């Protein structure tokens, strides 16, 4: 259903595309710094905050990758539920991050569109999620992010609307997904 | 090679102990293979999961890869996904349509009923219908599809026995049925599958205390906190008379179901038509099940579910140190489109491997099998001595061996069984 | 014999800086998204698509940690040669492809040299290549690419005209090399 | 005692970020490909090369997740005490490195902070350190970098002055750090 | 442990079945490292690779680390990789020319043939002598270096048979010999190696029905597809009289060679002075070498090639789960520089990690060993049925033991030869 | 299964042989958890890594997770870090205060003393007193903890024995005693224990051959080179009359000393009042405190420091194929804040993870390991006959069996002792 990201013939300008990666470098610090109050303070009232499953398909039923929106999702969220997962994140009996993990969100491959609405911009992007925890415990992630971004006043320049992540994997090799992505 | 004697000594339900070696040993799993999963009914999936002619579910028994595939007679067959040739994977897809199997190696062709159809250059170079996949029996459980590769086991509906009223709390509301939504979440957890399939089976006791405090506290109002919470205490538990099956659920506690899976799917459950025929249509059981809610459940040996959250779960074993979890949800088929979305919604924020409960569970079992390393933390008897002794046959709501909430009586049946598979080698003395 | 990049003293302008960057992106987007043809379609006529051994040599013999032209490769390939790679890849009975790998081409690191031909450039990127295919295996790979890319009227801009890969690794880990780097 | 890197609400020039990005690539090239020398050139004569210990603490204790100046640490280094590792790494009876390991050090996540002296800079940065060595061994390291350069006139534009190496592990999962961040 | 009874049990050559077990069991690889790594004759690779005195090459025998170097006096030696003091590698390069070998923990100095020469402070603190690594025997067969630790074992002709002249199609061209290409290329394949040593020594069904099919079409002219090109099916097959040796290949059909090796492969192979004199030089065994195309061998255990295509291997082992392919080419040394080029290119092309055709082969073999964690999946013996009393000796073109090209009569050679090892513990019975 | 008659053959101390298998085997490090690490004293850290009440470590005995935790009346506690319940971990961090201890899964709450104090629901559904998690003896050595699981195993004093006074060298110079400075590094590496412990047991002919001329490069000025680094030769080793203890030194050669730990802690620990104070102290035992240099030990099993340098560290089993490093530093309580920072600085620089002496001890570790995966490479003795016969009991300096620094006499203890605490059941035998 997704295929390849419908970039634009003209490049987004320098400063647009020097913006949008410094608001990601920006995000992945809150991430990885814990910075949980912060990192969800960027999310705005209509967020869409999705993570669809991914299968092993033959070529001939490759339109069934990926799971719909009817369908089960490892992430299927909206602002109100985002608020649980960071209250728990933080809490004190909140035992998957208590003692919390150490994460590296290493953002590369920013590829900036604009949309129909003016300072809204979709942004496809590509990490590598390493996460470490306990005493030898390391996930490795990988995968593109689609991203529906909004120009904001706050400290990182950007709000986020939409969040659509295409994880590189069908069985996830992690024991949980305590992370946010 | 262990004794069957030295087997029977692993397990104590009298006493209320447990051998912390039967969650480490390899040799024990080995053994699990052959006695416990070799021969037991193990849950597949669904019956919507393959609706139409040759749909297919590649999943596993065990460690065997497995195909699950609608027949033309609309009836479900299951056959080992590996060839008989050079033992190749047949169907190499998690799931679609098939018309045909055909080996990748050397182009053995199968039809969708696992029958070897045409060996390449056969004429230079036997009976077809001899060397085909192994065959499975199936059987349909309301909705649920059950395999066992056992022709001297005992069928299903014997196997579940006195364990079917709980499971049809979830699976026999409406005259429609249960149907599966879509989707099939994997992940790895490295801990033994007893573990988990106890949880589901008797542990209520680790919702009811610290576990899950995080998880409820995610559906808490913003401007409340866990020092307003209700503490769920009222409720009982099940001990399948055979099998180590078992069930637990809370009683008149609709706060609980609430702080987990909303209003909308509360008002469901308790109140309206829908709650009503649930209950008329389970009378024959005599359970309020208007009134159960938070409820627990383990088919031995794998097969986990949650019935008034519609979560259904498959654990396949990996070693005594690692397992998978296969999970999916149901709905009754003739639900309202926003009862389904919210139990679709609710079962991802709560119990997919990052859901609000989920995370804490996999973060628990971690720890416990990294500990089981170590010598002298598999030297002494973990206690199961909970509830002890204090179940009985007669209660007049709800049937078979029951006793309160935070018991380990059906964790000690489980156990029980376990050891009875283990160190009897026929059914002859094991069947019920 | 490699050795470090020969990097100009007078770093690439801005400009092309982002258009040599947004390329990669693009392309490891037609890679990661199973658009083979696409891709194909970026390679001139002369291409060479090059990723020789590396062995383990004493500081002393350094000079022979790589092989040569005449020695074997992981890859030595010319248009013709590549056209069978896609032909099978694209394949519904390639079967290594066949239910395809879920891929994560991360490429960073660019450094860009202008070259004698005017609007042929010489290119160095470092890269991560994250392989997930059916149930649980998981490849990962490493290292940088040297590249000779020419303008070109595609979508990318770009066309690649040599394409030298060295992987960082000596014995392969990875029981094939189905991807395209 | 190291929290969200203080990023300046007004980011740094185009210019600025793309030499700062540009040394780094440089950098990692010279490590990339063992021209120690010529690396260990960029460390100015009062540099402090610093990886502290990463512990598991409660919340409550998060405080204490990294060791102080006066605990021990993965390094601790001077000037002086660098060009002794440089001396071990160039060695011939230098076992660890002998045959050499093959890295590959992935920099993103790049975020310049203007400091009260000019043309010297506070640095943050994110990587991916893939080692590997002899027939089979995969060392993977994540985490930040947290440099402060200073603009140099030799060839990679900028000296180091002081680094701070945050790697996201708790106990080490390599044997060793034979390699350089 | 396993009784040689056992043993016997797991192959049955007469009915052509095959424990799957044998693929997965860890104390059978554990005895398999003893009985036949421990005392069979396993390649190291080429004269070419140590050409000049010191010259040298780490490589594998079994699991055990060794040192192949070239002697002043013009013979190669091979020792374990190993010091007799603390177990340290004395050689840890790939390959390269050493005038003495030092082991870096103590300092213990070994010249080029692996004699202890030094021990820093030996008056101070036994016989050097007496403490050099284990040596093995090295025996060449036309360009190609083996060795062997057993002194008992037979020698390398004796140990090869009437399965020589097969290795003469590639290795007795010219007089001038063969060479090897530059460079090993190295893999990781997570199966076991008798997976990859049968299908070299017996399987052409593979790539003859579906293993192959997007190779072929990888290969075949840009303005064909592969319902056009032509199928082959005429050739022959042949089992060793001793040591479960086998090779495959295609006759009259050189359509095969076209499409994977290329036109001018082809010409150099089957017409002109080079193919008339690879026929004179084999003529003393009567075979029609320029008929014969797509050729594969197994020399057991683990030394496979492909004749035709000039592709070797060696599989090393590395527990039952796992491999490692090491691969190179071979050239005639006085071919065409265009003809050294075009077996250069099309060898990388098809038969490296990335070949079109063992990217496929990986995949297969990949899948297998999966599917044989399961119980069920070891359970029921597997086909080796093809050709069964089908194979005669008195064929008028080829020598030994021979049937048509898709048949398992060298594999169950191969299997069977490889049980006769297992169970057989000495050489008194095992020798031909 | 390891008979003791087995058992016995793998170490032979009179002729200097040493059987690979037992690096390697699995079966005999299963042995090893029981056998030695069950009932060893193990050294978990220092009483300044817990200085007040609830002060706590995360640390490890074998394979097992324990807690040290200091008590109210000032003493240390040690229980394994397992619920006795359903085996979760206790202490989930690796260091803190704790004003009583939780267990996630259940909510079973205990106190510092590792008491189980509160059981949820307790009275709903056995005594407290008898289910907390087991206690190890907890014994201290002049700041060092030790901790032994075996009652019946001998006290922390008899078990060092005449090893002490070559404890006190590092631990009784200032009557403050020493102290830990801040932190423990941590790091993986894939060998077996007894490599790492023999090392610093016996092996002083590493240092002074191969593995550190880097290592000495590094610590040597830009300008001078390896020819101009003297060769340390002057020097005695020690064996343990009782417990496979032992030490070795270099005497009047304070080149490797200022080499390692440079000028300032050479000055501090050859001249000046800190000097004269330990060679005052350390008097009784007779020896020249301010000549020993480069001293390295082990206690027996897992338990091995550098004296000279203050560097400690702790082996942790992790299977027969790999190990873990704990390390920390120790300082003078009353040694000048200058002469700490030097202590701190040359450690980091030396002896952690990144360390230009430690790197290299890795490096050959790991191949000796990878090594004895192959069949060979385990079928022959390893020379330990380095020193055989040469010690005497007499030594005018040295107290105990002491011989040449460049030996393998307190090597051949270690394995000796291990050889009979492997094979020995009772303390009645083994004790000294
Ligand atoms: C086993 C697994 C989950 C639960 C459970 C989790 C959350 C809310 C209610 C019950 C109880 C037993
Ligand atoms: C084993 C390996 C490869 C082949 C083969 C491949 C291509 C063409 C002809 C034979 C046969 C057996
Ligand atoms: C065991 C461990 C370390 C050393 C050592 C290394 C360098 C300098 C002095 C002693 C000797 C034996
Ligand atoms: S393996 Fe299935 S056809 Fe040969
Ligand atoms: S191991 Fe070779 S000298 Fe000690
Ligand atoms: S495991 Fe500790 S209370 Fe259940
Ligand atoms: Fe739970
Ligand atoms: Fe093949
Ligand atoms: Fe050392």
């Amino acid at each position: 259903f997704f295929k390849t990201f419908e970039w634009p013939s003209k490049a987004a300008g320098l400063e647009l595309q020097n913006e949008i990666e410094q608001f990601y470098y920006r995000e992945a610090q809150l991430l990885d710094h814990r910075a949980y109050e912060a990192w969800f303070a960027l999310l705005d009232k209509d967020i869409h905050y999705f993570m669809p499953l991914r299968t092993n398909r033959m070529i001939r039923e490759g339109e069934l990758e990926y799971s719909g929106d009817q369908d089960l999702a490892h992430f299927d969220e909206t602002h109100e539920t985002m608020y649980g997962r960071i209250r728990k994140v933080t809490s004190d009996v909140g035992w998957a991050e208590n003692p919390p993990s150490r994460t590296r969100h290493l953002v590369s491959n920013v590829i900036v569109k604009e949309t129909a609405t003016p300072d809204t911009f979709e942004v496809n992007s590509a990490f590598i999620l390493y996460r470490n925890r306990l005493e030898r415990q390391v996930d490795i992630f990988a995968g593109e992010r689609r991203d529906v971004l909004r120009r904001a006043d706050n400290n990182l320049g950007f709000s986020i609307a939409k969040r659509t992540i295409l994880l590189d994997a069908s069985t996830l090799l992690s024991n949980n997904l305590s992370m946010f992505f | 090679n262990w004794t069957p004697e030295a087997i029977r000594g692993l397990v104590d339900q009298e006493k209320g102990l447990l051998d912390p070696r039967i969650y480490a040993d390899q040799s024990l799993y080995e053994l699990e293979l052959e006695r416990v999963f070799g021969r037991s009914w193990l849950l597949l999936g669904h019956e919507s999961h393959v609706p139409e002619t040759g749909d297919f579910l590649a999943t596993y028994m065990g460690e065997d890869p497995v195909v699950m595939v609608r027949q033309k007679d609309k009836s479900i067959k299951v056959f080992l996904n590996q060839c008989r040739h050079r033992g190749m994977r047949i169907c190499r897809s998690d799931a679609g349509n098939a018309k045909a199997f055909t080996c990748s190696y050397h182009g053995w062709a199968y039809d969708i009923a696992g029958k070897l159809v045409n060996v390449p250059f056969e004429k230079e170079a036997f009976d077809k219908a001899e060397w085909g996949p192994l065959q499975a029996r199936v059987a349909t459980y309301k909705g649920l599809v059950f395999a066992n590769w056992d022709v001297q086991a005992p069928d299903l509906e014997t196997y579940l026995g006195d364990a079917r009223p709980y499971m049809d709390v979830m699976l026999d509301r409406t005259p429609a049925g249960t149907v599966a939504i879509g989707g099939m979440q994997k992940w790895v957890i490295p801990c033994n599958w007893k573990f988990a399939a106890e949880q589901f089976c008797s542990d209520m006791y680790h919702a009811g205390t610290t576990t899950h405090l995080s998880g409820i506290l995610a559906g808490i109002p913003p401007e409340m906190d866990l020092s307003q919470a209700q503490i769920p205490t009222k409720g009982n538990q099940f001990r399948a008379a055979w099998g180590g099956h078992g069930s637990g659920w809370y009683v008149d506690e609709p706060g609980s179901l609430l702080a987990v899976m909303g209003p909308k799917v509360t008002q469901y459950w308790t109140e309206g038509p829908a709650a009503e025929l649930a209950e008329q249509r389970l009378g024959h059981t005599g359970m309020p099940v208007r009134r159960m809610v938070g409820q627990h459940m383990t088919i031995f040996p794998t097969c986990s579910f949650l019935p008034t959250f519609n979560n259904i779960r498959i654990w396949h074993p990996r070693g005594p140190n690692e397992i998978e979890v296969w999970a999916f949800t149901l709905v009754d088929a003739d639900a309202p489109a926003e009862i389904k979305e919210e139990y679709r919604r609710h079962n991802i924020r709560n119990f997919s491997a990052g859901g609000v409960f989920e995370q804490d569970d996999g973060e628990n079992w971690v720890e416990i099998q990294k500990g089981l390393r170590g010598y002298k933390a598999k030297s002494q008897p973990l206690n199961a001595q909970m509830g002890l002794g204090r179940s009985q046959t007669g209660h007049p709501d709800f049937p078979g061996n029951v006793g309160y909430v935070y018991a380990e009586e059906a964790a000690r049946g489980m156990y029980h069984h376990w050891m009875r598979m283990m160190s009897e080698p026929s059914w002859a003395t094991l069947k019920p």
